[PDB]
């Protein structure tokens, strides 16, 4: 199953480049604006 | 060590025995491991290093959460060298 | 995500080095001053065949043995919980990210005194290897 899929992505080549560009920096923006605390809030 | 002996060196041993060419397609899944080992070792314990070193705003429960993954990825790749060959060399003589 | 890049970059690694020799072989196969874009594209797209299954179920494994863990109820729950999240998403996203960037990634663009330490002891090892498996149940 994981080496058929590995022809797939790499026949896609180039789609799959700028899918994982515009997803870097999508993800460059989420982490840019997320809140942040000490420890998840543990409190019942 | 699987694929050592389902190379074209695992030609002879289904068919008859020979330890001194179960032991070649061995002593080759050993050095084809040594450069992916070494370094997956390396980087799995470099990259877990830096957080074993206990100083600033939360590195107690990070270093108590990454010893046991440091320490325990000293004796799992150093004896799993030694314990999974000498096994299987084991194990492939029992259905023979 | 600390624990997670320790992991990430064995997913890639990994896979690149089963392709290191693997253009060691075709180099000694064939001649050395001729290689095309195709030839080269063969080569490494062929590292992805073995060692392919054998890493995105590894990290499978890595994930899913690790799922027991949100299991925590209360306080201890809330804590170790986003860390596991983050340690699987993160997984399954270098993973995800190993089948189907990493090879392309990887095509678009002293080992000896290590293995001399090593086979003396293995070729030892396999003398009555069921003496080696009495030391290690006394480990």
């Amino acid at each position: 199953m994981i080496e058929w899929i590995i022809r797939r992505s790499v026949a896609n080549r180039f789609l799959v480049l700028m899918g994982a560009l515009f997803l870097s920096i999508w993800g460059t923006w989420t982490i840019i604006n997320t809140p942040v605390d000490a420890l998840p809030d543990l409190s019942d | 060590l699987r694929h050592a002996i389902e190379a074209v060196p695992s030609l002879n041993n289904p068919q008859t025995f020979s330890e001194q060419k179960l032991d070649e397609a061995l002593y080759h899944g050993a050095v084809l491991r040594v450069r992916p080992k070494a370094m997956t070792v390396a980087v799995i314990i470099a990259g877990l290093l830096p957080i074993l070193w206990g100083t600033g705003a939360g590195s107690e429960v990070m270093s108590r959460i990454a010893a046991p993954m440091i320490g325990g990825m000293i004796t799992a790749p150093l004896l799993s060298l030694f314990i999974i060959p000498a096994a299987y060399k084991l194990m492939w003589l029992h259905r023979h | 995500i600390a624990i997670a890049v320790g992991a990430m970059v064995d997913a890639a690694i990994v896979m690149i080095e089963n392709a290191h020799k693997r253009l060691e072989e075709w180099q000694h196969q064939h001649p050395d001053a001729t290689l095309d874009n195709k030839t080269r594209w063969q080569v490494i797209t062929d590292a992805s065949v073995e060692v392919g299954p054998a890493l995105f179920i590894s990290l499978l494994i890595i994930t899913l043995s690790f799922i027991p863990i949100f299991t925590l109820e209360g306080q201890e729950g809330r804590l170790f919980g986003p860390l596991a999240f983050t340690k699987t998403y993160a997984m399954a996203g270098a993973a995800l990210l190993a089948i189907v960037v990493i090879p392309i990634l990887m095509g678009y663009w002293l080992n000896r005194f290590l293995i001399r330490v090593y086979h003396p002891l293995l070729l030892k090892v396999l003398h009555w290897p069921k003496t080696t498996l009495l030391v290690a149940a006394l480990s």
